[PDB]
RNA sequence: UGUUUUUA
RNA sequence: UGUUUUUA
């Protein structure tokens, strides 16, 4: 009896990834993603469940990890408003509720050094840079594929972007509480989290409200061997399960 | 019915239905089974 | 037969989409090992493509011009075209040689349809009734050396006489002295420095000698002769790489210089579409 | 009426066929069957008879003294005889087993190769007879041909040796007519000791040599023979 | 210009992000398809059906490292021009490791329950992408290309009629020995 | 339960090959060699089955594969005429028949990029570069243990020796359809390929016809890290097995 | 279920009725489509073909060789989504082609 | 139908090989009688000898 | 009697017994009856 | 027993 | 049991 734990395949959809130097995939909380239960619905609409369709991996724009790097954040469901199906839907229905597959890529020789943290929190409410009761308007909050970049300038509206405070005034190295995992390029070139949905209420807006934020920041910094390009990339591929949309209706408009 | 004595006279055979692609696909003195890694 | 099966997401550490092609095994990999797939069925059992569908079918190997004319003043009867010999091989037209080329062996009981058609290109008042004799001389019997020398009496040999404009057709057994032909010989007749390469009587067939037993008219009629062979009872060996470049002789694996190139040059990079 | 369609080939004379056909004289009665001896079925059993090769084929017309193998007393070390065996040619041409398989253009199976001292019988001598599978060229020497299959032949109260021929070929099937890659070999005969012949004897001794089929022999495809030729049709 | 061994060899180059490594559209009887055994078998026939499975195997140092996304567009579709389009369709995610091969199967993706083996707009079976995922990284004291290997089977849903004469071969003169 | 099939040790004779990185064995056609069955039989002389005197590992002369090799091929049982008892029973015998464990051997660091293709090519008949109905000269395709490099220049009655087209006007990419295994450096250091008995006769005259052909082709091209010698060595070992010779005789002269 | 009836007509002076065979071939798409009336294409290797006498008639069954469960009589649609693509006309119609060439050799008429 | 026998080495008094060919006899000698054999089948029947396809 | 191998070379099925015209000539959701009024 | 076949 | 089929 031999094999691999680092050696894994996600096959969803059409869609299929493999890694051969994967960490153990992490489930946020010990709890698989699932449609919502009669029990727990308030909604009478049924809901659309759309299958394969929208219950496949979209990868995001790569992302290019240099020695100042601070960080990266994304918010999900609005990372994938754009991608395919899943954002049409998100769009065209008053309700929406998701799970996600979120992969995190980053592959390096056995000569490179570095750390990152990838990490899922939920509600994560960003703080604004000008402090006292200052709002982070829609647009920054609500970047889409592009994500936060934390190592950027403030905007006037935008979010404060001191990876160290974890861009809400709680300090980084206690964002672990959160379901994580590190891509430790000595040990491992892939993170996973099988994130469920996490909300208050069994099905919410999607377009208003984001449930969850990936966040990955480099940890200890990247060394790469002598004469190397100074730079890897990063790309986030993301995969919706379990979805369900309710209350279809004309499409939304929201800001920008 | 054949209108002949020899095998030759005979009409083709049609199809051979015993088929296993497995002696030019898969060729190998060790068993490789698809999921297992190739190598270990 | 199912086609394909019933597959969901997988979560899985058997990565049936990785292997090592180093090994030199195909993977029987299936769609339901990439996708989420639906049940389908085959509805279909590879009849067209048995070896006895692919190469059990007739096609032309042989066509030869023959004149019947007085022969009176001729002193070479093969040479003037009153007949015309035949070494019987499938290698001289490219589109079968190709696809028996595509094995090492073959081993397949023939079946000849000769098909002779006339022609009086120069004034004549009528079409002649001609027949034609399709003799099969096998090596070391006497090959015919007259339009009606005693060789022709095939008082042992096979032969086939049969009206021009009408049709011969005969099935002939495997006839190779070895338990299969070669269509691939990488070897010689014996340890000579000279001696022929590839060219082996292992796949000497015989020959067909052609001849209108008719007399002379006072016309001169020419006719074609088309030889057709299909294979039947067809077993085949040791798949090959398929013939890329044109072929230049029957037997050998000889191809042109400065050939053209076979593989088809993009329009743009790698890249296009 | 059935309705048919006529194959293509249909009006053709093929000289093979063997169909039924109208007989020409309706209720005639053929003369009735006596025991006549000597029966053939086969042309296999009449080619297992041993028939003389006119081994000394060196003669400017056909002689008896062509079936002549010729011994020489005191001779040591020296050959006797050479041939190959193109079995539908050369030597083996005109004998009984090379007429019939000359009747085939392929052949299987072992040789039975036989030689009669006619000496004698106060005489002594030893030969042994080699048989050179193909490959290699025709023996030069005795210690090169008794490398191959060979009988070391004593002549005595027993006048005649019988060395088989085994059938050492790798395809299946031999070409009756002289081909090269279908070349059975080489046989040839060599003093073992030498020829010692009585007082008050002289000359040459002579050898008949015999070649026959083994009941393991194979003939197939049918051939006209190059043995017969006509240029004109007989008359009576 | 020539046919070469070069033209089997895909190349890969180092610190390349969101870039196209290789395209083809997937007319089997045709293009790069039309020399290899399939589309050789594949021309003496005028229908197929069925999934084709595709391989990459990686030739590059074994402390390089790679992640690639072979990804295959249905037709009614363009071949895309970005990474983001490719990925839309049916794409395998490679993870170049240990194990240096991935096997991508093309899955039969037809209305019509057959296509044409000769190039036809209505049958076409879409078009084939590989791109970046993440990068080509090569260890220290290693510069240049490296190349993958790309191989195209059958899956044995496979299917093939209608026997036609092929276009790979020609004479204008019957032979001689 | 653990243990590893990329570490091999083949014991024949007195001879004994031991890999560790090895990729799985190919058996041709998935047949086994074996000794002739009395029903396949044509030549009634009995077979001297030599045993372990010729059915041994014999390591064929070392081959320098540079960035410009085109490839090499050796003709089978003709590589092995100098070998030892082999190659005296080989010449001694009108008929022969064996089966090979074909082992080539080219190792590398993890810092080399390259791949071979290693094929057995049944009936390898090859072209003359002269075309027309020029044949190629019996020394030619008979060269032993040195084989034929297809780098080299052609000669008056030599083969045609585009590695591009194997030689006999096909193409290299559908060489896969026959028996073959890759050593790719950085997955495999040693191929093997177990050869069986092929021809269309039972058993066959060893000098005048080569039953199989061994092709070693590099495909991707070697790749050198910075400062290494541009060289690798590529050695060929062959053993024959399940040998049978018949008709032994005066031993044959061949040409050279 | 094809009927070919060739019927030969000599309209300028002729001595004879030429005893002429017409090959049918038939040329799936793909396929090479003769052209020259002797090309290497005629040989027909894996084409189907009947040869038959002008005057005489060729008779063949052809099984069912549309590419979806049934042939269209009509089309509601294109190849593809273009501003200039064919309407109507599509290859789930394409039975294939056939090429008919006499195989004699030329007469003086 | 056995072509030739198994036969090893032979040290016998009887001389197959050895006959009178005087005696108008030709004595059914085989391979198995001068050299060591191994087991061959016919798979042959000899029916292209038969007077009836040769006449 | 089939003198070949292929379907398509059989002869034609001759009739098609089972006729319904129902599907063309009352492909209504609800049935109607004859006698009955058609809208209630 | 200087023994020849057949079967595991 | 984040389980895969088959049947109402």
């Amino acid at each position: 009896c031999g094999y691999s734990d680092r050696v894994q395949q996600i096959t969803l959809g059409n869609s299929t990834i493999t890694t051969q130097e994967a960490a153990n995939a992490v489930v946020c909380y010990a709890e698989w993603p699932e449609y919502l239960p009669d029990v727990d619905a308030s909604d009478v609409n049924k809901t659309s469940k759309p299958d394969t369709s929208v219950c496949r991996f979209y990868t995001l724009d790569s992302k290019t990890w240099t020695t100042g790097s601070k960080g990266w954040c994304w918010k999900l469901p609005d990372a994938l408003k754009d991608m395919g199906v899943f954002g049409q839907n998100m769009f065209f229905h008053s309700l929406g509720r998701s799970g996600y597959t979120v992969h995190v890529q980053c592959n390096a020789t056995k000569f490179h050094s570095g750390c990152l943290l990838v990490v899922v929190i939920p509600e994560h409410q960003l703080a604004s840079h000008e402090g006292g009761n200052v709002s982070v308007k829609y647009t920054f909050t609500h970047p889409g594929e592009r994500g936060i970049d934390l190592s950027s300038a403030n905007e006037v509206g935008g979010p404060v972007k001191d990876v160290i405070y974890n861009m809400n005034g709680t300090l980084l190295g206690n964002l672990l509480i959160f379901p994580h995992q590190f891509i430790n390029l000595r040990t491992n070139n892939t993170a996973t989290i099988v994130i469920p949905y996490i909300n208050s209420v069994p099905i919410d807006s999607m377009t208003r409200h984001n449930n969850v934020s990936l966040m990955v920041i480099p940890i200890a910094p990247l060394t790469v061997p002598t004469g190397a390009t100074p730079s890897l990339p990063i790309t986030v591929t993301i995969a919706p399960m379990c979805t369900e949309f309710s209350g279809i209706r004309s499409k939304s408009i929201v800001p920008q | 019915i054949n209108y002949y004595k020899d095998a030759a006279s005979t009409s083709s055979a049609g199809q051979s239905l015993s088929m296993d692609p497995s002696k030019f696909t898969e060729p190998v003195k060790d068993l490789m089974l698809k999921g297992a890694p190739a190598l270990n | 037969t199912v086609a394909s099966i019933s597959s969901g997401p997988k979560h899985t550490q058997k990565v049936p989409i990785l292997t090592a092609n180093e090994t030199g095994a195909t993977m029987p990999v299936l769609p339901s090992d990439s996708i989420e797939t639906r049940t389908t069925y085959m509805h279909f059992n590879g009849s067209e493509t048995d070896v006895e569908c692919f190469l059990g079918r007739a096609a032309c190997v042989h066509v030869t011009e023959i004149q019947n004319k007085d022969a009176t003043g001729i002193d070479n009867h093969r040479e003037a075209k009153l007949f015309n010999d035949w070494k019987i091989n499938l290698s001289s037209l490219v589109q079968l040689r190709k696809k028996l080329e595509l094995f090492t062996y073959v081993r397949f009981d023939s079946e000849y349809t000769i098909l002779a058609t006339a022609s009086q290109p120069d004034s004549a008042n009528y079409s002649s009734n001609l027949v034609v004799q399709a003799m099969y001389v096998p090596p070391g019997a006497p090959n015919p050396k007259e339009w009606d020398d005693y060789t022709w009496q095939s008082a042992s040999n096979p032969s086939v006489f049969f009206k021009v404009g009408d049709t011969s057709r005969f099935s002939v057994p495997y006839v190779g002295l070895a338990s299969a032909y070669n269509c691939f010989y990488d070897g010689y007749s014996h340890d000579d420095a000279e001696t022929q390469y590839g060219i082996t009587v292992l796949n000497h067939m015989g020959s067909m000698a052609f001849r209108i037993v008719n007399e002379h008219d006072e016309h001169k009629t020419l006719v074609k002769i088309r030889v057709y062979h299909r294979a039947k009872h067809v077993e085949a060996w040791i798949p090959r790489a398929p013939r890329a470049l044109p072929y230049t002789s029957i037997g050998r694996t000889n191809y042109p210089k400065n050939t053209e190139p076979v593989i088809k040059k993009r329009k743009g990079d790698i890249k296009s579409y | 009426g059935l309705p048919t369609t006529t194959l293509p080939g249909s009006g053709q004379f093929l000289t093979t066929d063997d169909r039924q056909s109208p007989s020409a004289l309706p209720n005639y009665e053929p003369t009735p069957r006596i025991h006549i001896p000597g029966k053939v079925h086969n042309l296999l059993e009449i080619i297992q008879v041993d028939t003389l090769i006119p081994m000394n084929n060196t003669h400017t017309k056909d002689e008896v003294n062509s079936y002549l193998i010729p011994l020489n007393a005191n001779r040591q070390n020296e050959q006797v005889f050479g041939t190959n065996l193109f079995i539908g040619d050369g030597v083996f041409k005109t004998t009984l087993l090379g007429e019939i398989v000359q009747y085939y253009t392929h052949w299987s199976g072992s040789l039975r190769f036989s030689l009669m001292y006619t000496g004698p019988a106060l005489s002594s001598a030893k030969l042994i007879l080699a048989y050179t599978p193909p490959g290699a060229r025709g023996p030069q020497d005795r210690r090169e041909a008794m490398l191959g299959t060979h009988v070391v032949w004593d002549i005595g109260l027993q006048s005649t040796i019988v060395m088989t021929i085994p059938w050492t070929s790798g395809v299946q099937f031999r070409y009756t007519d002289p081909d090269t890659y279908t070349s059975a070999g080489f046989l040839s005969c060599w003093y073992q000791t030498s020829l010692i012949l009585p007082p008050e004897t002289t000359g040459q001794v002579y050898l008949l040599s015999f070649i026959s089929a083994c009941p393991d022999f194979k003939l197939r495809l049918m051939k006209d023979t190059q043995t017969i030729s006509q240029t004109v049709a007989l008359t009576e």
